[PDB]
């Protein structure tokens, strides 16, 4: 099988702070 | 949160727990999730003791003991990874992750029993990277580590050309990979980390049912990437064994990891709350064990004493014959005379003094073994790096050679083979033994009574030469026939072990290389101090120089010397 | 900071194939100034890469260089055009070249193609590539002129050996400062380094990366027998497909069919060479294509003696509909390859042949606008994507194995499940394609494309189409239909399609299940409750009712009538009727499957809080005739509830009645044809069927959940 990849995974947004 | 999964891990727990207790992180911002079950030994007792001692400092500790049963039904042995064992691991890890989410703690550090986290700043340096999943690169005794570089079709290892440059630290920085296992760290504050699941496979999962491939698929379908990076050294981990070994093999593997730690670092100290089950040494079934060390050199002997103690071996120690300091008045008292027509085979220098002292010590050891009449004895040096299962392999080999019976005199155990050519003959009806050849580096050798008597009868008082060039003369394998013509009898039958057991700690032109011999004054005069050879070293290593059709595959191998899993 | 306006990329391309256009698009994306040489002349060399060739390019470059022999402020790059795509920017290329320092960098490969004896003369290199390849080089104008002015040989002479001999001279190499790109820093060759290149996606562009040396090349050259890998790479690099931009050149160059003149003519071709399910439905759907019938000719090839009645029945409609229609029967003893060759020969020899739309009978075309879109795309060969229902089978291959058979590719699953949309480039397409006419006329003038070999016709066609240098595109933007499973097919039945509930569930549902069933299930009326706790919904269409009745009547052995029984373990019937249990005719398992699939969910929605498994034991068909046996006495049933489906029309074929409920004085007067009756039949429903006086009536019963 050819051309292994390195996908675009942009850092995910943070979660809203707990209260 | 720190999550541990222990099972048949009584041997390793003190050292790794002591290493993990010293992490540079506040003790009020940490929680524990120890969970043990299905064990044979008393891992539960020691884990409970450590918890009870340390429960006060940490925030909140969990504890899930499941002592009974003690084995899975449909398993061949403790190392057989049955499907039920996989399922149990999935459920336990998923429960740990779920209990880390309903508790409002970011990050979760999955550590297991055998991984030795040595660097106290591992946690902070992993936190300061700002990635979802990131795993430090842990060292090992082989190419094995805790990261992959490719999946073939259904989740199997594949060697990408970017592995050796990464593992050998030819590159640095954090590199995206399709697999990290053992020790890692998951961020619990990023939104994408809400879809990761250990146990329940994805609906699109069609591959095999291994436990570490299901998490890779979950990470890939959830659009996160797993990093692994090795900016500095972090720790060590032992290579997995086969699916039919016993617990003793695993204990020996961890002990070898412990030894491999010491060779370049201070010893891995155990914890304080729990203790170590101190062992009682044995004599290998030998008669004596000699270790020739200098009184001036004190750092070398301590690490060797620790290595011998950790391997449960005594040491009948002997001093040395200081020679950098011996003058002609006592040199000529014993008739020590430099061999007629001799020089350095690589340089041309006559002789030095470290070799004189080393030969004197070896001669005294030989005289002692002759006088007390020991059938066999083992002789050592000051710079050794034992291989895995050293004790047991040596016992088995010596038992085999003694049971079969032959005219053995000088079984070698550590040497250097410069005579790279077609292989050498293998002794019939014996295993792991090959006929001797040209070799320097008399690091260790098993002397016999008959061989020692023959060597003493050769009377090497009026012929002076280094021992590594001496021994090949007396069994008719030295290249030049002039030195052989200078001698009379060559009735020695030397042997060696093809899977060599002992290697030197430091090679020529490396860090921390200090040689008592070689760099010294000539056996005569007092104003010719040869320096340590930088360019004309000529003693680097016989391993890369042997990377050719050396073969030696006709030998019969013991049931040992076999390990490793998907990685090599 | 060298000026990017002093670069001049010059390539050689005698004709304008698709590879040259792809290179042109890639170059114009990053603002380069290309100049092509020899556009129009004849290729006076020989085989492209079989044994030798390529001596004309040096002569052309030498002739051209006379106009730049004095310019020093220009940098000249020479690259092959047919198998190269650029992946970098001119400023980056200039920076890397200046960092190299040399006045001439070649591309370094790992093989010595022309001559093997010169292997030991090359300077040693530790890790990087060692040898020299003439597929690309960059340097100043004066040095390039000095190198090229020495060419004096025959036009068919080889090219690489000349450069190698010139470079191997030590004095000349030191004088003109020659060098090689050892570590694949600018030029990357895909021969011998297929395991060191990985695609590296980004926000709005895609780039390749060399894992072995951690370098990002600028040009990619798929030299040697690795053109398919370059075709695979061309779908992404550099702006083909992006994570947030869909496709690149995948929606332009569209005819949109203007002019007012009737659309371009199309030569339809339909091939039937296997016993395929649901053939008459396909034939009746052929007339429903959205294209005027005065332009589309037809060529139907039937290769089975079993399919003769269907086509013979459907022939007049086709003969009336289309402009010109031609049939080839099975008696001609024609192999499939010969038939396909004859069809392509027919259209090719016809000057009016403007397209060619081959269509296998194992291809259900749900979309009725497929032809218009595929004509509008305007490519040489383009095929829709059809996939099997609930599987990963499709009509294309992602990659090719060394044995030239199927080999799984990396992104096959992504394309099959329509997670990526565009017009891809693939090495194999089948079962539907739209080949242009002029391509058949002036690019493939040969006749024997399918036959003439032991291999299967489809693989032979794709191989002969790839060898000429033509791309096989495949579009999966819309939904174009599905493939039918014809692996197993029992033909020893009156109506074999009834047993197809396990192989093709979807087509079975469309043909036999009542068209109003879905609406009734979703709850917009239809379902009626004429009497307390009895329901009335449609299940089966007219086709299934007629087909089942005819198949049962073919059996003939209408057992039943005696109080004692032999088909029952107990051996005694409470009340006898003339029936044919489904176990005797073999339709039991399919009927249980129908009950499990369709009746279940509706009876769950009708009665909330009830969970069913639709496990039944007794199910049969009864015949009510005034002569043999009258209606039944009042009774109960040994089941949780019963399903009562009629199988013919009231009044047209019989004059009788339905059911009468004693506990409610409820009478059912006119049951419909395909509608089903549902009612509990154990405790609170004491029913009794009405008698029939004229004709015969059929009913299907099934005591589900005993
Ligand atoms: O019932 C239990 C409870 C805990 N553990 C723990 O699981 C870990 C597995 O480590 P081993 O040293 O037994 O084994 P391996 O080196 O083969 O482990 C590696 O491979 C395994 C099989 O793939 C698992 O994936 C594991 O996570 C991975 O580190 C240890 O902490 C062990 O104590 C069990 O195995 N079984
Ligand atoms: C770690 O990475 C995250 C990315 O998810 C960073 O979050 C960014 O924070 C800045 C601060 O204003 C925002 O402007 C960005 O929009 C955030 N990124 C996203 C994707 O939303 C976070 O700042 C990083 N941590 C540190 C210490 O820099
Ligand atoms: O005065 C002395 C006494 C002993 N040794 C011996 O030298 C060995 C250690 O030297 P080293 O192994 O470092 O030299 P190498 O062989 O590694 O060059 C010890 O076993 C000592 O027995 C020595 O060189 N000088
Ligand atoms: O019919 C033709 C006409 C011209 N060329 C030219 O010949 C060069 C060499 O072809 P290829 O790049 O296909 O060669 P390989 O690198 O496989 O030797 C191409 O760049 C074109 O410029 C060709 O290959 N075929
Ligand atoms: C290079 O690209 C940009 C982007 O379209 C373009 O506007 C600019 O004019 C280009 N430069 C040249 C030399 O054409
Ligand atoms: C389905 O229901 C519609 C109601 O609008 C009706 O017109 C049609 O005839 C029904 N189909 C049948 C009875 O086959
Ligand atoms: O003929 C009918 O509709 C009633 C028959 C019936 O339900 C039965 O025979 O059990
Ligand atoms: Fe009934
Ligand atoms: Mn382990
Ligand atoms: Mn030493
Ligand atoms: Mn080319």
């Amino acid at each position: 099988a050819y051309f292994p990849e390195e996908r675009w995974s942009p850092e995910s947004p943070l979660q809203a702070p707990r209260v | 949160l720190i999550a541990l999964l222990a099972r048949n891990a009584a041997h390793a727990l003190p050292t790794t727990l002591g290493a993990l207790e010293r992490l540079r992180h506040p003790r009020e911002r940490t929680a524990l999730w120890v969970a043990t079950d299905h064990n044979m030994d008393n891992t539960s007792t020691v884990l409970r003791e450590w918890l009870v001692a340390v429960k006060s400092l940490y925030h909140s500790v969990e504890w899930r003991p499941a002592e009974e049963p003690r084995s899975y039904p449909d398993e061949e042995g403790p190392k057989h990874w049955s499907d039920s064992r996989y399922e149990h691991v999935m459920k336990l890890r998923q429960a740990a992750l779920k209990s880390a989410r309903d508790m409002w703690a970011d990050y979760i550090l999955f550590v297991d029993a055998d991984n030795l986290i040595l660097n106290p700043d591992t946690l902070s340096l992993l936190i300061a990277e700002n990635k979802t999943v990131v795993a430090p690169m842990l060292d090992s005794r082989a190419a094995y580590s805790n990261f992959w570089c490719g999946m073939t079709s259904q989740g199997y290892y594949k060697r990408t050309p970017a592995y050796i440059p990464i593992r050998k630290r030819d590159r640095r920085g954090c590199f995206a990979v399709p697999m990290v296992h053992s020790t890692f760290l998951i961020d619990l504050r990023k939104a994408a980390s809400r879809n990761l699941a250990f146990y329940p496979p994805h609906p699109d999962y069609t591959w095999s049912f291994d436990d570490i491939i299901v998490f890779a698929f979950s990470c890939k379908q959830a659009e996160v990437q797993m990093y692994v990076c090795n900016k500095e050294e972090y720790g060590f981990l032992p290579v997995p064994l086969r699916a039919h070994s016993t617990l003793q093999d695993e204990a020996e593997s961890f002990m070898h990891v412990q030894l491999e730690v010491m060779v370049k670092h201070p010893p891995a100290e155990p914890s304080r709350f729990i203790s170590a089950p101190t062992k009682t040494p044995d004599k290998m079934g030998f008669d004596e064990v000699f270790m020739i060390n200098l009184r001036r050199r004190q750092d070398r002997r301590e690490r060797m004493l620790r290595a011998l103690q950790a391997q449960e071996i005594e040491c009948r120690l002997v001093e040395a014959v200081d020679g950098k300091a011996m003058n002609t008045s006592q040199v000529e008292a014993l008739g020590i005379q430099m061999l007629p027509g001799y020089r350095d085979p690589y340089h041309g220098r006559p002789l030095t003094k470290g070799e004189l002292g080393c030969f004197l010590s070896h001669y005294n050891i030989w005289k002692e073994v002759v006088d007390r009449g020991l059938q066999k004895s083992l002789v050592f040096e000051d710079d050794l790096r034992f291989e895995i299962f050293f004790k047991r392999r040596l016992m088995n080999l010596m038992r085999d050679v003694e049971r079969e019976g032959l005219d053995w005199d000088l079984i070698y155990v550590g040497r250097k083979r410069m005579q790279v050519e077609h292989p050498e003959k293998a002794v019939p009806r014996v295993r792991n033994l090959v006929e001797a050849d040209y070799s320097y580096w008399t690091l260790a050798y098993v002397i016999s009574l008959q061989g020692a008597r023959k060597l003493l009868a050769a009377e090497p008082l009026s012929k002076m030469l280094p021992v590594d060039e001496f021994l090949p003369v007396m069994f008719d394998k030295h290249p030049v026939s002039e030195y052989k013509a200078h001698f009379s009898l060559r009735n020695l039958h030397a042997f060696s072990v093809e899977p060599l057991l002992i290697y030197p700690t430091h090679y020529t032109g490396d860090d921390g290389y200090v040689s008592d011999t070689e760099t010294s004054v000539v056996w005569n005069n007092e104003h010719v101090k040869t320096d340590w050879d930088r360019a004309k070293s000529q003693k680097m290593r016989e391993q890369q120089a042997l990377s050719r059709e050396a073969k030696n595959s006709d030998v019969l191998q013991s049931p040992l010397d076999s390990a490793a899993r998907d990685e090599l | 900071p060298v000026n990017p306006e002093k670069l001049l990329v010059i390539t050689v391309a005698t004709a304008e194939t698709e590879g040259y256009l792809r290179f042109l698009r890639s170059a114009e994306f990053f603002n380069y100034t290309v100049r092509t040489l020899g556009l129009g002349e004849e290729w006076r060399g020989g085989d492209v890469a079989r044994t030798v060739g390529g001596g004309q390019k040096v002569r052309w470059l030498k002739k051209e260089m006379e106009k730049y022999a004095d310019r020093e402020d220009m940098i000249i790059m020479f690259v092959d055009s047919y198998d190269v795509i650029l992946a970098g920017s001119p400023t980056e290329l200039l920076k890397k070249f200046v960092q190299s320092g040399s006045r001439l960098l070649f591309s370094a490969e790992s093989f010595c193609w022309p001559e093997w004896g010169l292997a030991e003369q090359y300077p040693e290199v530790g890790t990087g590539k060692r040898f020299l390849n003439s597929g690309g080089f960059i340097g100043f104008a004066t040095t390039i002129h000095q190198i090229v002015r020495q060419w004096k040989y025959k036009d068919d002479d080889d090219d690489q050996l000349f450069y190698t001999r010139l470079y191997l001279d030590p004095g000349l190499r030191e004088k003109l400062s020659l060098n090689l790109d050892h570590k694949s820093r600018i030029f990357q060759n895909l021969n011998g380094a297929l395991d060191e290149v990985v695609l590296k996606f980004d926000r709005n562009r895609v780039r390749i990366r060399n894992v072995a040396y951690d370098t990002l090349p600028i040009v990619v050259h798929g030299n040697g027998p690795t053109k398919l890998q370059l075709n695979y790479l061309g779908n992404y690099v550099p702006n083909g497909w992006t994570p947030e931009g869909g496709c690149g050149f995948c929606n332009q160059d569209r005819r949109t069919l203007p002019g007012g003149q009737p659309p371009p003519r199309v030569f339809l071709a339909v091939f039937v060479e296997q016993p395929t399910p649901f053939l008459p439905r396909f034939l009746q759907r052929l007339l429903l294509l959205d294209y005027p019938p005065d332009r589309v000719t037809l060529f139907l090839h039937n290769n089975e003696v079993f399919h003769e009645p269907h086509i013979a029945d459907s022939w007049p409609q086709l003969q009336d509909h289309f402009s010109a229609v031609k049939l080839v029967g099975p008696e001609e003893a024609l192999s499939p390859g010969e038939a396909r060759d004859m069809a392509m020969d027919l259209c090719r020899q016809d000057p009016e042949c403007e397209f060619y739309f081959s269509l296998d009978a194992d291809a259900v075309l749900t979309n009725l606008q497929t032809l218009r879109i595929l004509i509008e795309e305007n490519r040489k060969v383009i095929a829709p994507m059809l996939s099997r229902h609930g599987k990963l089978w499709s009509n294309f291959w992602g990659a090719l194995s060394p044995d030239e058979y199927y080999a799984r590719s990396e992104d096959y699953v992504e394309l099959v499940q329509r997670k990526r949309v565009g017009v891809w480039n693939v090495p194999y397409i089948s079962q539907a394609y739209v080949i242009r006419g002029d391509t058949l006329r002036m690019e493939l003038p040969q006749r024997d494309v399918f036959s003439g070999s032991d291999t299967d016709p489809d693989m032979a066609f794709c191989k002969s189409f790839r060898d000429k240098g033509i791309f096989l595109h495949l579009s999966n933007q819309h939904e174009f239909g599905r493939l039918l499973a014809t692996s197993r097919y029992d033909t020893e039945h009156l109506h074999p399609d009834l047993w197809q509930i396990f192989d093709n569930p979807v087509d079975w549902k469309e043909q036999y299940i009542h068209e109003n069933y879905s609406r009734a299930l979703e709850g917009e009326g239809i379902v009626e409750q004429p009497c307390p706790d009895v329901y009335w919904f449609p299940l089966l269409s007219e086709q299934m009712c007629d087909e089942l009745v005819a198949e049962m009547e073919h059996y003939g052995q209408w057992s039943g009538g005696r109080h004692e029984d032999s088909r029952l373990a107990g051996g005694y019937e409470n009340v006898p009727t003339v029936d044919i249990h489904m176990k005797q005719v073999g339709y039991e398992d399919q009927w249980l499957q129908l009950l499990r699939t369709y009746v279940g969910p509706m009876t769950e929605s009708l009665f909330p809080g009830y969970h069913t498994k639709a496990r039944a034991v007794m199910n049969f068909v009864v015949r009510y005739r005034p002569d043999e046996q009258p209606s039944l006495r009042p009774h109960h049933d040994s089941s949780t509830f019963t399903l009562n489906v009629a199988l013919n029309h009231k009044g047209l074929d019989y004059e009788g009645g339905g059911c009468r409920f004693l506990r409610y004085d409820c009478v059912i007067s006119s049951p419909r044809k395909g509608w089903a009756l549902l009612h509990p039949g154990r405790l609170t429903h004491y029913h009794e069927g009405l008698p029939t006086t004229w004709g015969t009536r059929y009913i299907m019963v099934s005591f589900v959940d005993p």
